[PDB]
RNA sequence: UUUAAUGUUUGAUGUUCUAACGUUGACCCGUAAUCCGGGUUGCGGACAGUGUCUGGUGGGUAGUUUGACUGGGGCGGUCUCCUCCUAAAGAGUAACGGAGGAGCACGAAGGUUGGCUAAUCCUGGUCGGACAUCAGGAGGUUAGUGCAAUGGCAUAAGCCAGCUUGACUGCGAGCGUGACGGCGCGAGCAGGUGCGAAAGCAGGUCAUAGUGAUCCGGUGGUUCUGAAUGGAAGGGCCAUCG
RNA sequence: UUCCUUGUCGGGUAAGUUCCGACCUGCACGAAUGGCGUAAUGAUGGCCAGGCUGUCUCCACCCGAGACUCAGUGAAAUUGAACUCGCUGUGAAGAUGCAGUGUACCCGCGGCAAGACGGAAAGACCCCGUGAACCUUUACUAUAGCUUGACACUGAACAUU
RNA sequence: UUAUUAAAAACACAGCACUGUGCAAACACGAAAGUGGACGUAUACGGUGUGACGCCUGCCCGGUGCCGGAAGGUUAAUUG
RNA sequence: GAGGACCGAACCGACUAAUGUUGAAAAAUUAGCGGAUGACUUGUGGCUGGGGGUGAAAGGCCAAUCAAACCGGGAGAUAG
RNA sequence: CUUUUGUAUAAUGGGUCAGCGACUUAUAUUCUGUAGCAAGGUUAACCGAAUAGGGGAGCCGAAGGGAAACCGAGUCUUAA
């Protein structure tokens, strides 16, 4: 999974 | 010896002295020994023979310590005081 | 194995006859002029380790 | 933001009480200037602390001119 | 700061010293005390030398 | 001190030379071969190049470091020591709680003997005035203390002068304060001193800040050790420096 | 590229924080890590108009493949155990399970997703570790390479100082 | 061009410029022998930057780099 | 009868949307889309090797693995 | 169950069953218990028809003080 996708 | 990061006892404590080599070739003799060898005269290579001092011993002191009741010729030993009068109270006689 | 000793505890340490252990005191080797002479009088002679610290020492010295 | 600094406690105050039989040697108070003086067989140190010279009990006292506290010994 | 380590040196035959500081500058003078010398056990003149 | 001189050691730079060495110039042979080797010639030539030592440059490459506290971390502050409050009338007692200092000075600003007494104000008085020096009176420490704050100080610890080096060496009953390392107070002994007629007082300074373990070394001294023996080097011990 | 800022004015619209033209107060453009123009090109960014339409007002009906039922074969993620309602409070601070109280006959099938802080992957953000990797530099220390001289392979003669 | 979330304004490009290089070339891969550059020879070859074309490209050499200079100051191995 | 010319099949690519997302598929189908005589495309063999290659440059690609491939050893690294 | 100041917690972990799975071993050192011997105690390698017997090389203990030379029931400090 990419998690850096993920809008922090 | 760690103590947690701070400086440990052996280390924030100066060092002192010096090893002598002569204290290593050197025995101490008691009154106890004297009668343990054979001949009733006592020098440097009987003692080594009754395995009293060891072989890489040079010199050796009587000292006052045990008592002895036999006549005893004591040759090249030291002596203490109070032991050259406690092996000429028991007969004997101290020469170097 | 042996133990090995702490060569530069058996360096600073000496046991005496009933089992303690001497060391000289800390504060006499550089800037003694602005020190007082009594405190540089009594610095000289060798001291007893404290009783919380034997332990440590007994750790470092096991052939002691 | 400024401040945050202070000094290490110097642990002063009276040490022996009245009463307390104390050893020759003995330090009954410690003290910044001489708010207690010396009596008898009571010496004084170089930062004004007090005392024992001799064996004794510890006695305190308002003596003088001044109304001032002295603190002496009496030998048992 | 500015005031320098000197010491004084006995006068007698021995190498026994005390230590101590000396302005320079305000006093360009030697020192010279009479001090106890341990060595001989007498009060000796004591003069000035570079620590 | 200079010059010039004969015999004489090099050191350098320059100019020639060939015989080391180069030749990715030509020709021949091995040889059916633009490798290589030998040979014959030209060009260079003690240069260039390589080895050991050495100075520089060297993120081209490599191994690593780049603190903690913290009302999240960063940015900002702070980090040891001294005084006062918080601190709840013994000691101790936290906060990025409220407030200020230190990292010295002084052979006199230390010891002793003798002596002495402050601020401020009014009043009279040459320049002199709101404030100098002088006389008197009030007053009672509201002054002073080498440098912060507190506690002290008249028997003065404040001010003045004569003489001086105790700002001594070896020790130290007994106590205080620290987990420790350590730090502090101390009468009294032994030796030798200063002041005073004498009793006495003196081991720095009114007290409390003015500081840094160990290692490694440096410098003087010593009745210690000294790898066959006599020395020496090095080590130790004492004093002291970074 | 402009923070203040949707700067101000004109155009286009019934109405324009975007666009186009212009001004100059350029927080903080600018000349080959180019300045300013530029026909032609672009599955390039922005804006306007005509055609066209189910994008929309506002959806209706139809045709096919699933979903549904009958027969055959037959998975999966998950799972402490379950006799597994609501509301107000309490409580490791957002309750199916606790307190009070109200509602509730037993068990399926087709649907929908409000909750089970649903499933999935030992949070990529953030902090910590006296953790790692790689990258930078006038951080520290080294070093390859480049460069300096000395001696060696290296000799003959003659000048000047 | 980011095989597998980015096709672009990013990369390349013809053109321009500066810089090195005289041939056993500079440079690169190789402890080295060699090889590519090149069976090329400055109208050529390597590196750097900009980016068809048009009009152009102003001032600064104080700092860092680079090119040149050698009087002087300082300075290693070596000698002693 | 020129062209990194034009439209457009094969051939090579991958811009948009729907779908699927325990897929028909560990990157695809459908409908539209770009190039299509060239810096094209492709079969067969060969060469370049891990701090190394190759790169019209995305830290891309080197067997579904890449800011340092995979396999075996050091090795039971070390883990406050 | 674990972790915490604190868990019904909507914090962690476990679908279930069976089997396997985590404080050992060597050598030194100190304290304790027990046994042998006692101002003494005990051997190593090795030899040995071999758990016997020999082997006392050594080790610890009965004496400390000092940096040390050295002295010794004392010794060091100091001129004392
Ligand atoms: C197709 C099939 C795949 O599913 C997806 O790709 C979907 C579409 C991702 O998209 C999403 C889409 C996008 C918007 O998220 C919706 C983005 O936020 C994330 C990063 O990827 C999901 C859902 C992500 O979820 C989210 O990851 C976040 C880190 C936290 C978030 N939640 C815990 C808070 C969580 O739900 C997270 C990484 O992919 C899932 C991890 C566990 C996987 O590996 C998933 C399951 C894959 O295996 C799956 C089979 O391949
Ligand atoms: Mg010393
Ligand atoms: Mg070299
Ligand atoms: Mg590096
Ligand atoms: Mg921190
Ligand atoms: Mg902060
Ligand atoms: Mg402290
Ligand atoms: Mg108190
Ligand atoms: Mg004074
Ligand atoms: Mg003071
Ligand atoms: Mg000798
Ligand atoms: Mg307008
Ligand atoms: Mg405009
Ligand atoms: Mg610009
Ligand atoms: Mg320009
Ligand atoms: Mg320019
Ligand atoms: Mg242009
Ligand atoms: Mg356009
Ligand atoms: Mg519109
Ligand atoms: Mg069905
Ligand atoms: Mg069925
Ligand atoms: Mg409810
Ligand atoms: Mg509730
Ligand atoms: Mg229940
Ligand atoms: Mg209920
Ligand atoms: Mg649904
Ligand atoms: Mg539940
Ligand atoms: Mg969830
Ligand atoms: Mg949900
Ligand atoms: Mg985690
Ligand atoms: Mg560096
Ligand atoms: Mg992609
Ligand atoms: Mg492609
Ligand atoms: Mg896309
Ligand atoms: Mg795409
Ligand atoms: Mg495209
Ligand atoms: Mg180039
Ligand atoms: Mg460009
Ligand atoms: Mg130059
Ligand atoms: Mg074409
Ligand atoms: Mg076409
Ligand atoms: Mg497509
Ligand atoms: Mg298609
Ligand atoms: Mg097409
Ligand atoms: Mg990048
Ligand atoms: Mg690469
Ligand atoms: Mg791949
Ligand atoms: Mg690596
Ligand atoms: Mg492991
Ligand atoms: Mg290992
Ligand atoms: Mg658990
Ligand atoms: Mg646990
Ligand atoms: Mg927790
Ligand atoms: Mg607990
Ligand atoms: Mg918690
Ligand atoms: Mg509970
Ligand atoms: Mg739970
Ligand atoms: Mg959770
Ligand atoms: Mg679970
Ligand atoms: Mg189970
Ligand atoms: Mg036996
Ligand atoms: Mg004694």
């Amino acid at each position: 999974g990419i998690f850096s996708i993920f809008v922090i | 010896g760690f103590e947690g990061g701070q400086m440990p006892l052996y280390r924030r404590l100066p060092k002192f002295g010096f090893t002598s080599r002569k204290a290593a070739i050197t025995a101490e003799i008691r009154l106890s020994d004297l009668a343990k060898v054979e001949g009733g005269v006592v020098d440097l290579n009987t003692l080594k023979a009754a395995n009293i001092i060891g072989i890489q011993i040079e010199f050796a002191k009587v000292i006052l310590a045990g008592e002895v009741t036999t006549p005893v010729t004591v040759r090249g030993l030291r002596v203490t005081k109070g032991a050259r009068a406690a092996i000429e109270a028991a007969g004997g006689k101290i020469e170097e | 194995p042996k133990i090995k000793t702490v060569r530069g505890a058996a360096k600073r340490f000496k046991k005496t006859g009933k089992g303690g252990f001497k060391h000289k005191h800390a504060n006499l080797r550089h800037i003694l002029t602005k020190k007082a002479t009594k405190r540089k009088r009594h610095l000289r002679p060798k001291a007893m380790v404290s009783k919380g610290d034997l332990g440590l020492v007994i750790a470092c010295l096991p052939y002691a | 933001t400024r401040n945050g600094r202070d000094s290490e406690a110097k642990r002063l105050g009276v040490k022996r009480f009245g009463g307390e039989s104390v050893l020759a040697g003995s330090i009954i108070v410690r003290q910044r200037g001489t708010k207690f003086h010396a009596g008898a067989n009571v010496g004084c140190g170089r930062d004004h602390t007090l005392f024992a010279k001799a064996d004794g009990k510890v006695k305190f006292e308002v003596k003088g001119p001044k109304n001032r506290k002295f603190i002496s010994i009496e030998a048992e | 700061g500015i005031r320098e380590k000197i010491k004084l040196v006995s006068s007698a035959g021995t190498g026994h010293f005390y230590t101590t500081t000396k302005n320079k500058r305000t006093k360009p003078e030697k020192l010279e005390l009479k001090k106890f010398d341990p060595v001989v056990r007498q009060h000796v003149i004591y003069k000035e030398a570079k620590i």
